[PDB]
C-alpha cells in the first residue's frame, strides 16, 4: 500500500496515452504537446507519497464524476457499493498503515454521499494507527450529518480523546452518549477538576440497579466506565484503576491472561490502564507479582508482543529496571525514544496540544534513560558528589506547574522517587539529603497539584506523607503549612456554611505543637504560618458577614470554638484575632508582601462593608511597600484612598510620599494617565516625585491632561494651586521642549479631514451657546484653537506647515470664514446656526474625504530622520511590568506614501508609518474622538489575560484575548496599532457565499434585512424607532420566534463553515481552524459580559485569516451602555447567533462555546478583586456606582437575567412597556433556564448555561437593532 | 530560475526571461499579471539573506527596461502607469527608503539598467540626468547602516556609473530646457548644470561622511564642464568676491557650529552629531585649500571672524578628557582627532606664509600633546586596540605631520615636547635588567610603544 497509489495512477494514466486527443492542448500563441504534463506528473507521483495520494484523489473524483453521464443509476449505486465493498476491505485488511494511503481513500470516501458510510470501527481505527485522526473526523462528522449514529459517536469522541480536545470530547459525553441525569453530573464533576465524585457516581451509577425510567444504554455503560477508568486515573488511586480495568471484563478474581488480547475493545481500553495500575503500583514500592507474569508470558509470538513493545516502550524499560535487566530496559527505552521520534514526527503541526502532549513525555523518557546512564558507573557508588550534583540538577529541573496535567508530575515524582531509592539502597551525610530530597520534591507535587484545583489529589498526598512527616521540626511546620493552605484554597468554591465548616476544623490542627516553641526561631517560616493562622480565621469571619444569624444557626460543639474566639460580637472577635495574627505576619520571596496583600485586602474588603481602625491610613503603607517591589495587585490603591483621604484629609499622606518616593519608579507608566489626572484636583502632591522622575526617564506622559485638563481645571489663588499649577508648567517645559511630539501630534491633528472638525466645533457651539446665553467667554476663549487650524491658510502654516486640506478648503471657504470672524465671534447666540449646517454641507460636497495620498501633510510625508532633535519614539511601547529600554523599542524612521481612508461616518484613515527594525507598523488615526474608552479597556483586557495565563485551567487551553495597542496622544487625537493579515467577519461571510445567494440577501424584499423592516412597519404602525415598546404587548413568545425563525431560515446556515473549509486544504487546516475559533471567541464573548461590551456587530469583530482566531474591536460601549441609553436596548450579554452554532455540528452548542466559557468565568471569579477595583477606577473619574454593583454582582455570581433587568430599569424608568422589557429579559419559566434559576448563588456552570440561554433566547434576537444583524 | 543547480537554472532562467518578454507587450499591458510580475521581482531586489536572488532580479528589471521602451509606442506613453517613467519613479521611492536593504535593491537596479536609458536619449534627460541628487541622497541615508551590508558600495558605484554619463551629455547638451525638477532644487524653468554644481556646493560639508566626499570629487570633476572650462583656482576667488565673503565660509560651517556636559565621553547622538559636523568642515577645508583651490590664509584668518579654528581648539583642549556606547563615542572622536592632524597637514605644508593664523592655542600644549599621545599609548585618547585601518594608518598621518611640522617654525614645541616623553632616560630605565620573564605586559607593551614611537 506505500506504492499502490502511484500503481494505480500509473495504470490509470496508461490508457491515455493511445488516444487520440494529444493535438496541442491550446495550439495557439501565448504550444506544447499534451504529455509533457501527464508524463512528468505521474513521473513525480512516485517519488513522493502526497503527490501520488492527491493525484489519486483527484482522479477517482474525476472517473466517479465523468461516470454519472453513462452507468444509469441502478448500475451507479452497484459500482458504488462495490468501491465502498472495496475501501472497506482497505481498511480492515491493511497492516501498515501509510498515512497518504489512508487518508487517500478516507477523505475520496467523505467527497461522496454514497461512499460517506464507510466503517466508523475501521476508520477510527486506521486514523488511530496511522496518526492522522483529522481525516477521521472530517468522515464521521459528515456521517453523523445527515445505532449506526450511536457508534459513530463513539468513534469520534474515540478519536478526540487522542486530539486533546477534551472539551468537545466531554461536549458529547453530555449531549448525544446521555439522556439520563446522573451522566451530567458526572461529567460536571470531572470538568471542574473533582474527579472524586464525578468517579464515585459513575461507580455508584454503574452499581445502580432499577432507576425506574430507561435501562441505562450500553453505549454510556462502557461510557462510565471508561470515564471511571479516567478519573482514578487522575487522582491515581492505582487500587481502583486496576480494578476498573479489570472489573468489566472478567470475574472479580484476578485471571489476568489472554481474555484482553482477544476481542480487540479489551486491547485498546483496558491495556493501557492495566498496566498503568499495576506497574505504577509496583513502582511506589510493592510486589503483588500481578503485571510482570503476564509481561513475560507475553514475550512470545507476535500479536502479543508487537503492541505491547511498539506502543508503550516505557512502562517496559520500568518494569525491566525493575527486574535488573539493565540491557533490556534501556534497549527499551531508546526503543521508546525512537518511538516519541516517528509519534511526533507524524502528528500535523497544525495539530497544537496534540504535540504539546507528545512532547511532554520527553522530560520523563529523558529522566528515565539519564538514570540508567547515571547508576551504570562503578565508582558513581564510591564518590557521593556525583549524587550531590544529580539532585540539585533534578531539583532545578521539575515539569511546570498550571501548565503540565497531573499525570506528568505523576510520572516524573514516582520515576525519580523509585531511581533514588534505588541510589539509597545501592549506598548505605547522605540518606538525610536523600530524605530531604524526597521530601520536597513531593510537597513541590502537592503545591503543584493544589494551585491548579486538583484537591483531592492533594488532600491524598499529604495524607500518605503524613506518616513520616514527624521526624523533624522544619518537616512538621512543613506538613501543617502545606495541609492548611491546601484547606484555604479548596474552600473558595464550597457554599459559605461547607467554607466554615472545613476551615474551621483547620484550626486545632493550627494551634498544636506547631505554634509551641516554634514561634521564634525561624523568622520567614514563623511569619507563613501566622499568614495561614491568619487567613483561616479571615476565611471563618468573611463567611459569617453574609447573614447574621442563619450562619450561626445550623452548628454544634464546634460554636465553642465560634465562641471562644451575643452573636454579633464574635464577627469582631474572629476579625481582631485574625488582625493579630496577621500584623504578626506583617511586622516579620514575596512572603512580606503575600502579608502585606492579605493584610490590606483584609481592610480593604472591611471597609467597603463598612461604607453602606484606621484602616484608610493601614493599607497605604503595605499597598506602597508591595508596589516598592513588583505587584500588578499592589499597583492600584492611589485614588481609592485618597478619596478616603478626601474625606478625611488629615491624616497618612506624608507617609504614602515616603514610600513612593523611594522605588524603581517604572512602575506608574500603566497608571500613568490615571495619576495625572488628579493633579488638575486637590491634593495632588499625592503624585509630583514619581512623575518628576518617570519624565527624566521615561519622558513622555504628560501631554494628553494637561493640554485638555488644564482648561478643565480653574487653578484659584489657593496656597497650593499655585505650586501644582507652576510644577505641571514647568514639567510640560521639561518634557514638551523638541517641539518634535508637538509636531507629530500637529500633523496627525490636520491629517483629519477639515469637514469633521469643523462639524465638531458645530456641535460644540450648538450644545454650549445655545441652552442659555449665561456661559460667556467660552467662545472667545475657544475660537482661536480652532481657528489656529482652519479659516485663513496661514494659520496651519504658522502653526505646523502648508497643508493642502487648507489650501483647498480655507481658499473654498474664505468668505464665509471672514463673516464667521466678522459676527461669529462675538455672537454667543446659536439661535439660528442654519448657517453652521449649509457650511457643513458644502464641505461634505466640495471638500472630498480621498485625500489619495499622504503628501497632503509634507512633515509625515517627509519626516526623513537627519538629527536628534528627540526622536518620535512611535506610540504604543511601555506595557508595564518591565524595566522599559527605550533603545529596543522601535523608532519612527519614515513613512509609506499612500493614505487609505477607511470608510466610516467620523472616518478615520489610516497610515503605514515606518520603523528603524526595518519591519513595519500600520496604525489607524482618530481626530475629533477621544480614546481613553479604547486604550482603558484595552488595560483591562490586559489585566483580564494576565489573569488568565495564571489560572491554569484557562492556561492550558492557552486562552488570550488579543489585543492591540491604543495610545491616544489627546482627547480628539488618538492612534491605533492595527494588527496584520486579519479581516472583518462581515467580509469572510459576504465572500464565503455565493453571488447569487448576496444578491438576494442585499436586494429583495423577502430578504432578513427588508423582511425585517417591513415586519415592523406592518405590524407595529410606523416606520422608526419606539414602535418596538408598542410592539411588545402585542408581540408574544411564539408569534416572534416564528418570524425570527421565518427570516433567518433564508440566510444560508453552513455559512462560515464553508468559510473554514474553503482555505484549509487539510482536514487538519479545518480542525484547528475551527478550534481556534470557538475557542477564543468562546472567551472574547464571556470577557465582553464581564464587563457589558455592548454594540457587537458583526463589523466589530476581527478574525486572522492565518489562524483563525478572533480579536475584539472598536469599544466604543464599555459598560451596560446599549442597554440603559440608547434607544434601541440590547438585551443580549454577547453575540451567539447563528452562524456560530452551525460552525461546529453535528457537535452541539454545549461542548466548546461553554466549557472555555466555563473556565474563564472561574478564573475571573477568583480574584482577589482585580477586575472589580480596576474596574473601579475605570469609570470613577469625570449611577456609576450602580454600574460598579452591577459588575461586582454579575462577576461574583449572579443571574444574567436579573442583571440585564437591573440595567433596563436604570436606563429605562417608567419607560413604555417596561414590564415587556423585563418579562423579555427574565425569561419564560418553562422555555429558558435563566428564568429558572435564582437569583445569586450560582456556580460558574450554571451562570454560563443561562448566560449561554439568554444569548440565544430566541425572544430577544426576534427584538433588537436592525443593524446588528441577529439573523446572521 | 538562478538555482544552485546547471540544470534547473538553465531551465527557468528563459522561463524568466520569456515571461518577462510576453508580460511585456500590448496583449499582456495595462494588467494585474504584469504589475504582479513586476511587483514580484522587486520585492526578490529587495530582500535579506538571498543575494543570488537579487544578482539574477537586476538582470529581470534591466531586462524589463529594454523590453518595455521596445513594445510600448510613445503615441501611448503618456497614461501608461508601469512604463519607464513610473519604473524610475518606484526606484527613486524605494531609494529613499529608511530600508537597508531597499536602497541596496535601487542600486542594484541602476546599476543593471544603466547600460540602457544612456543609449537612449529624446527622453532621457528628466528621469535620471536629473536625479543623480536623488541617489546622492540615497549615499546620504546609507550613512548608518552598516560599511559590510554593500550599500555604500553600490551606491557609490551608481553614482559613478550615472556621473560618467552626465559629464559627456550635458557638455554640448547644456541649454536652458524644461528638464523635470529633482528634490531639494529650486522650483526653476531651467536647471541645466549651473545649479547642479550650486547644489553641489550648498554642502561639500553635509556630516555624512560618503556623501560628502562623493560631492567633492564630483565638484572635481564637474567644474571643467562649464562653457568656459575654467578650473576651480580663480572659481572659487571669483564666487567669493562677487558673492560675499560669508558665502563660502558658511557653507562650509554647516548648520550647528553653536558644552561641557559631554567633556567626558557620552554617546549623546548630538554629539556625535556635532563631531560628524566639525569632521566635515575638516574635510571640505583639507580637500579645498589643501590643493591650490583656495589658499590656506584665503579663507582662514580672522578677518571675515571664522569658526573653525575656535571649535578645533577647544576640541585639542577638550577631547581627551553606557558602557558600550563609549566606544562608539571614542571611534567618532578618534576619526576626527586624526581629521585635524590631515589639517594641520594639508596647512602647513601647502603655504609655509600662513602659519601666523595658526594661534599658540594649538601651538601651545593642545596639538603637540595629542600629537605625542598618539605617538605613545595611542589608547590614550580612545583609539580601541582591535581596528584595522585607523591603527595601520595611524603612524602615517603622525610622521605626515611631523614632517610637516618640522620644516615650519613650531618645530620647538616639537622638539621640547618629544623631549619631554621620550628623553633618552625614559628609553635607557625602560631598558632595566630584566625584560625577559613572566611581567611581560608592562615592560614589553611599554618597550614596543616607545620604539615604535621612535621608529615613527
Ligand atoms: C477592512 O477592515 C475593517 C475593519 C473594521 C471596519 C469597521 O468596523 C470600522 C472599525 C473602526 C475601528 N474602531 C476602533 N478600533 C479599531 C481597531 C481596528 N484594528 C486593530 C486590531 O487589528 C485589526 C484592526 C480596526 C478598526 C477599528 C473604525 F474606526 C471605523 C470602521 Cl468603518 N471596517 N473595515
Amino acid at each position: 500500500e506505500v506504492h499502490f497509489l502511484s500503481l494505480a495512477t500509473n495504470f490509470l494514466l496508461e490508457m491515455t496515452s493511445m488516444s487520440p486527443d494529444y493535438p496541442n492542448p491550446m495550439f495557439e500563441h501565448p504550444q506544447i504537446k499534451h504529455s509533457s504534463l501527464i508524463t512528468p506528473l505521474q513521473a513525480v507521483a512516485q517519488r513522493d507519497p502526497i503527490i501520488a495520494k492527491q493525484l489519486f484523489s483527484s482522479l477517482f473524483s474525476g472517473i466517479l464524476k465523468e461516470m454519472d453521464k453513462f452507468k444509469t443509476l441502478s448500475e451507479k449505486n452497484n459500482i458504488t457499493q462495490k468501491l465502498l465493498q472495496d475501501f472497506n476491505r482497505f481498511l480492515n485488511t491493511t497492516f501498515s498503515f501509510f498515512p497518504p494511503f489512508v487518508s487517500c481513500i478516507q477523505d475520496i470516501s467523505c467527497q461522496h454521499a454514497a461512499l460517506l458510510s464507510l466503517d466508523p470501527a475501521a476508520v477510527s481505527a486506521g486514523c488511530l494507527a496511522s496518526l492522522q485522526q483529522p481525516v477521521g473526523i472530517r468522515l464521521l462528522e459528515e456521517a453523523l450529518l445527515r445505532p449506526p449514529d450511536v457508534l459513530r459517536w463513539v468513534e469520534l469522541a474515540k478519536l478526540y480523546r487522542s486530539i486533546g480536545e477534551y472539551d468537545v470530547l466531554r461536549g458529547i459525553f453530555t449531549s448525544e452518549i446521555g439522556t439520563k441525569q446522573i451522566t451530567q453530573s458526572a461529567l460536571l464533576a470531572e470538568a471542574r477538576s473533582d474527579y472524586s465524585e464525578a468517579a464515585k457516581q459513575y461507580d455508584e451509577a454503574l452499581n445502580k440497579q432499577d432507576w425506574v425510567d430507561g435501562e441505562p444504554t450500553e453505549a454510556e455503560k462502557d461510557f462510565w466506565e471508561l470515564a471511571s477508568l479516567d478519573c482514578y486515573n487522575h487522582l491515581a488511586e492505582w487500587k481502583s484503576l486496576e480494578y476498573c480495568s479489570t472489573a468489566s471484563i472478567d470475574s472479580e478474581n484476578p485471571p489476568d491472561l489472554n481474555k484482553i488480547w482477544s476481542e480487540p475493545f479489551y486491547q485498546e481500553t483496558y491495556l493501557p490502564y492495566m498496566i498503568r495500575s499495576k506497574l505504577k503500583l509496583l513502582l511506589q514500592g510493592e510486589a503483588d507479582q500481578s503485571l510482570l507474569t503476564f509481561i513475560d508470558k507475553a514475550m512470545h509470538g507476535e500479536l502479543q508482543k508487537a503492541i505491547l513493545e511498539l506502543h508503550y516502550s516505557q512502562e517496559l524499560s520500568l518494569l525491566y529496571l525493575l527486574q535488573d535487566d539493565v540491557d533490556r530496559a534501556k534497549y527499551y527505552i531508546q526503543n521508546g525514544i525512537q518511538s516519541f521520534m516517528q509519534n511526533y514526527s507524524s502528528i500535523d503541526v497544525l495539530l497544537h496540544q496534540s504535540r504539546l502532549t507528545k512532547l511532554q513525555s520527553v522530560q520523563a523518557l529523558t529522566e528515565i534513560q539519564e538514570f540508567i546512564s547515571f547508576i551504570s558507573k562503578q565508582g558513581n557508588l564510591s564518590s557521593q558528589v556525583p549524587l550531590k550534583r544529580l539532585l540539585n540538577t533534578w531539583t532545578n529541573r521539575y515539569p511546570d506547574a498550571k501548565m503540565d496535567p497531573m499525570n506528568i508530575w505523576d510520572d516524573i515524582i514516582t520515576n525519580r522517587c523509585f531511581f533514588l531509592s534505588k541510589i539509597e539502597e545501592k549506598l548505605t551525610d547522605i540518606s538525610s539529603l536523600i530524605r530531604s530530597c524526597k521530601f520536597s520534591m513531593k510537597m513541590k507535587m502537592i503545591d503543584s497539584a493544589r494551585k491548579q484545583n486538583n484537591f483531592s489529589l492533594a488532600m491524598k498526598l499529604l495524607k500518605e506523607l503524613h506518616k513520616e512527616s514527624k521526624t523533624r521540626d522544619d518537616w512538621l511546620v512543613s506538613w501543617v503549612q502545606s495541609y492548611c493552605r491546601l484547606s484555604h484554597c479548596r474552600s473558595r468554591s464550597q457554599g459559605c456554611s461547607e467554607q466554615v465548616l472545613t476551615v474551621l476544623k483547620t484550626v486545632s490542627l493550627l494551634d498544636e505543637n506547631n505554634v509551641s516553641s516554634y514561634l521564634s526561631k525561624n523568622i520567614l517560616a514563623f511569619r507563613d504560618q501566622n499568614i495561614l493562622l491568619g487567613t483561616t480565621y479571615r476565611i471563618i469571619a468573611n463567611a459569617l458577614s453574609s447573614e447574621p444569624a442563619c450562619l450561626a444557626e445550623i452548628e454544634e460543639d464546634k460554636a465553642r470554638r465560634i465562641l471562644e474566639l451575643d452573636s454579633e460580637k464574635v464577627i469582631a472577635g474572629l476579625y481582631q484575632r485574625a488582625f493579630q495574627h496577621l500584623s504578626e505576619a506583617v511586622q516579620a520571596a514575596a512572603g512580606v508582601i503575600d502579608a502585606y496583600m492579605t493584610l490590606a485586602d483584609f481592610c480593604d474588603q472591611q471597609l467597603r462593608k463598612e461604607e453602606e481602625q484606621a484602616y484608610p491610613a493601614l493599607v497605604v503603607e503595605k499597598m506602597l511597600k508591595a508596589l516598592k517591589l513588583n505587584s500588578n495587585e499592589a499597583r492600584l490603591k492611589f485614588p481609592r484612598l485618597l478619596q478616603i483621604i478626601e474625606r478625611y484629609p488629615e491624616e497618612t499622606l506624608s507617609l504614602m510620599t515616603k514610600e513612593i518616593s523611594s522605588v524603581p519608579c517604572w512602575q506608574f507608566i500603566s497608571w500613568i494617565s490615571h495619576m495625572v489626572a488628579l493633579l488638575d484636583k486637590d491634593q495632588a502632591v499625592a503624585v509630583q516625585h514619581s512623575v518628576e522622575e518617570i519624565t527624566d526617564n521615561y519622558p513622555q506622559a504628560i501631554v494628553y491632561p494637561f493640554i485638555i485638563s488644564s482648561e478643565s481645571y480653574s487653578f484659584k489663588d489657593t496656597s497650593t494651586g499655585h505650586k501644582n499649577k507652576e510644577f505641571v508648567a514647568r514639567i510640560k517645559s521639561k518634557l514638551d521642549q523638541g517641539g518634535v511630539i508637538q509636531d507629530f501630534i500637529n500633523a496627525l491633528d490636520q491629517l483629519s479631514n477639515p469637514e469633521l472638525l469643523f462639524k465638531d466645533w458645530s456641535n460644540d457651539v450648538r450644545a454650549e451657546l445655545a441652552k442659555t446665553p449665561v456661559n460667556k467667554k467660552n467662545i472667545e476663549k475657544m475660537y482661536e484653537r480652532m481657528y489656529a487650524a482652519l479659516g485663513d491658510p496661514k494659520a496651519p502654516g504658522l502653526g505646523a506647515f502648508r497643508r493642502k486640506f487648507i489650501q483647498t478648503f480655507g481658499k473654498e471657504f474664505d468668505k464665509h470664514f471672514g463673516k464667521g470672524g466678522s459676527k461669529l465671534l462675538r455672537m454667543k447666540l446659536s439661535d439660528f446656526n442654519d448657517i453652521t449646517n449649509m457650511l457643513l454641507l458644502k464641505m461634505n460636497k466640495d471638500s472630498k474625504p480621498p485625500g489619495n495620498l499622504k503628501e497632503c501633510s509634507p512633515w509625515m510625508s517627509d519626516f526623513k530622520v537627519e538629527f536628534l532633535r528627540n526622536e518620535l519614539e512611535i506610540p504604543g511601547q511601555y506595557d508595564g511590568r518591565g524595566k522599559p529600554l527605550p533603545e529596543y523599542h522601535v523608532r519612527i524612521a519614515g513613512f509609506d506614501e499612500r493614505v487609505t481612508v477607511m470608510a466610516s461616518l467620523r472616518r478615520p484613515k489610516r497610515i503605514i508609518i515606518r520603523g528603524h527594525d526595518e519591519r513595519e507598523h500600520p496604525f489607524l488615526v482618530k481626530g475629533g474622538e477621544d480614546l481613553r474608552q479604547d486604550q482603558r479597556v484595552e488595560q483591562l483586557f490586559q489585566v483580564m489575560n494576565g489573569i488568565l495565563a495564571q489560572d491554569s485551567a484557562c492556561s492550558q487551553r492557552a486562552l488570550q484575548l488579543r489585543t492591540y495597542s491604543v495610545v491616544p496622544m489627546t482627547s480628539r487625537l488618538g492612534l491605533i496599532e492595527w494588527l496584520e493579515n486579519t479581516v472583518t467577519l462581515k467580509d469572510l461571510l459576504l465572500n464565503t457565499m455565493s453571488q447569487e445567494e448576496k444578491a438576494a440577501y442585499l436586494s429583495d424584499p423577502r430578504a432578513p434585512p427588508c423582511e425585517y423592516k417591513d415586519w415592523l412597519t406592518k405590524m407595529s404602525g410606523k416606520h422608526d424607532v419606539g414602535a418596538y415598546m408598542l410592539m411588545y404587548k402585542g408581540a408574544n413568545r411564539t408569534e416572534t420566534v416564528t418570524s425570527f425563525r421565518k427570516r433567518e431560515s433564508k440566510v444560508p446556515a453552513d455559512l462560515l463553515k464553508r468559510a473554514f473549509v474553503r482555505m484549509s486544504t487539510s482536514p487538519e487546516a479545518f480542525l484547528a481552524l475551527r478550534s481556534h475559533f470557538a475557542s477564543s471567541h468562546a472567551l472574547i464573548c464571556i470577557s465582553h459580559w464581564i464587563l457589558g461590551i455592548g454594540d457587537r456587530h458583526l463589523n466589530n469583530f476581527m478574525v486572522a485569516m492565518e489562524t483563525g482566531g478572533v480579536i475584539g474591536i472598536d469599544f466604543g460601549h464599555a459598560f451596560g451602555s446599549a442597554t440603559q441609553f440608547l434607544p434601541v436596548p440590547e438585551l443580549m450579554p454577547f453575540r451567539l447567533t447563528r452562524q456560530f452554532i452551525n460552525l461546529m455540528l453535528p457537535m452541539k452548542e454545549t461542548g466548546l462555546m461553554y466549557s472555555i466559557m466555563v473556565h474563564a468565568l472561574r478564573a475571573f471569579r477568583s480574584d482577589p478583586g482585580l477586575l472589580t477595583n480596576t474596574m473601579d477606577v475605570f469609570v470613577k473619574e469625570p449611577y456609576p456606582r450602580q454600574k460598579i454593583c452591577y459588575a461586582k454582582r454579575k462577576l461574583a455570581g449572579a443571574n444574567p437575567a436579573v442583571i440585564t433587568c437591573d440595567e433596563l430599569l436604570l436606563g429605562h424608568e417608567k419607560a413604555p412597556a417596561f414590564r415587556d422589557y423585563v418579562a423579555v429579559a427574565r425569561g419564560s419559566k418553562d422555555h429558558n433556564i435563566r428564568a429558572q434559576e435564582p437569583e445569586s448563588g450560582l456556580s460558574e456552570e450554571t451562570q454560563v448555561k443561562c448566560l449561554m440561554d439568554q444569548a440565544t433566547d430566541p425572544n430577544i434576537l426576534g427584538r433588537t437593532w436592525e443593524g446588528w444583524e441577529p439573523w446572521m | 530560475a538562478c538555482d544552485v543547480d546547471q540544470v534547473t537554472r538553465q531551465l527557468y532562467e528563459p522561463l524568466v526571461m520569456q515571461l518577462i518578454h510576453w508580460f511585456t507587450n500590448n496583449k499582456k499591458f495595462e494588467s494585474q499579471d504584469t504589475v504582479a510580475l513586476l511587483e514580484a521581482i522587486l520585492d526578490g531586489i529587495v530582500d535579506p539573506v538571498d543575494s543570488t536572488l537579487r544578482d539574477f532580479c537586476g538582470r529581470c528589471i534591466r531586462e524589463f527596461l529594454k523590453w518595455s521602451i521596445k513594445q510600448i509606442t510613445p503615441q501611448q506613453q503618456e497614461k501608461s502607469p508601469v512604463n519607464t517613467k513610473s519604473l524610475f519613479k518606484r526606484l527613486y521611492s524605494l531609494a529613499l527608503h529608511p530600508n537597508a536593504f531597499k536602497r541596496l535593491g535601487a542600486s542594484l537596479a541602476f546599476n543593471n539598467i544603466y547600460r540602457e536609458f544612456r543609449e537612449e536619449e529624446s527622453l532621457v534627460e528628466q528621469f535620471v540626468f536629473e536625479a543623480l541628487v536623488i541617489y546622492m541622497e540615497s549615499l546620504a541615508l546609507a550613512h548608518a547602516d552598516e560599511k559590510s551590508l554593500g550599500t555604500i558600495q553600490q551606491c557609490c558605484d551608481a553614482i559613478d556609473h550615472l556621473c560618467r554619463i552626465i559629464e559627456k551629455k550635458h557638455v554640448s547638451l547644456n541649454k536652458a530646457k524644461k528638464r523635470r525638477l529633482p528634490r531639494g532644487f529650486p522650483p526653476s524653468a531651467s536647471l541645466c548644470l549651473l545649479d547642479l554644481v550650486k547644489w553641489l556646493l550648498a554642502h561639500c560639508g553635509r556630516p555624512q561622511t560618503e556623501c560628502r566626499h562623493k560631492s567633492i570629487e564630483l565638484f572635481y570633476k564637474f567644474v571643467p564642464l562649464l562653457p568656459g572650462n575654467r578650473s576651480p583656482n580663480l572659481w572659487l576667488k571669483d564666487v567669493l568676491k562677487e558673492e560675499g565673503v560669508s558665502f563660502l565660509i558658511n557653507t562650509f560651517e554647516g548648520g550647528g557650529c553653536g558644552l561641557l556636559y559631554l567633556r567626558g565621553p557620552f554617546s549623546l547622538q548630538a554629539t556625535l552629531c556635532w563631531l560628524d559636523l566639525l569632521l566635515a568642515a575638516l574635510e571640505c577645508y583639507n580637500t579645498f585649500i589643501g590643493e591650490r583651490t583656495v589658499g590656506a590664509l584665503q579663507v582662514l584668518g580672522t578677518e571675515a571672524q571664522s569658526s573653525l579654528l575656535k571649535a578645533v581648539a577647544f576640541f585639542l583642549e577638550s577631547i581627551a578628557m553606557s558602557p558600550q556606547e563609549g566606544e562608539r563615542y571614542n571611534y567618532s572622536k578618534c576619526t576626527v582627532v586624526v581629521r585635524i592632524m590631515e589639517f594641520t597637514t594639508t596647512l602647513l605644508n601647502t603655504s609655509p606664509e600662513g602659519w601666523k593664523l595658526l594661534k599658540k592655542d594649538l601651538c601651545n600644549t593642545h596639538l603637540m600633546r595629542v600629537l605625542v599621545q598618539t605617538l605613545c599609548e595611542p589608547a590614550s585618547i580612545g583609539f580601541n586596540i582591535g581596528d584595522v585601518q585607523v591603527m595601520a594608518h595611524l603612524p602615517d598621518v603622525c610622521v605626515n605631520l611631523m614632517k610637516a611640522l618640522k620644516m615650519s617654525p613650531y618645530k620647538d614645541i616639537l622638539e621640547t615636547h618629544l623631549r619631554e616623553k621620550i628623553t633618552a632616560q625614559s628609553i635607557e630605565e625602560l631598558c632595566a635588567v630584566n625584560l625577559y620573564g613572566p611581567d611581560a605586559q608592562v615592560d614589553r607593551s611599554r618597550l614596543a610603544a616607545v620604539v615604535s614611537a621612535c621608529k615613527q
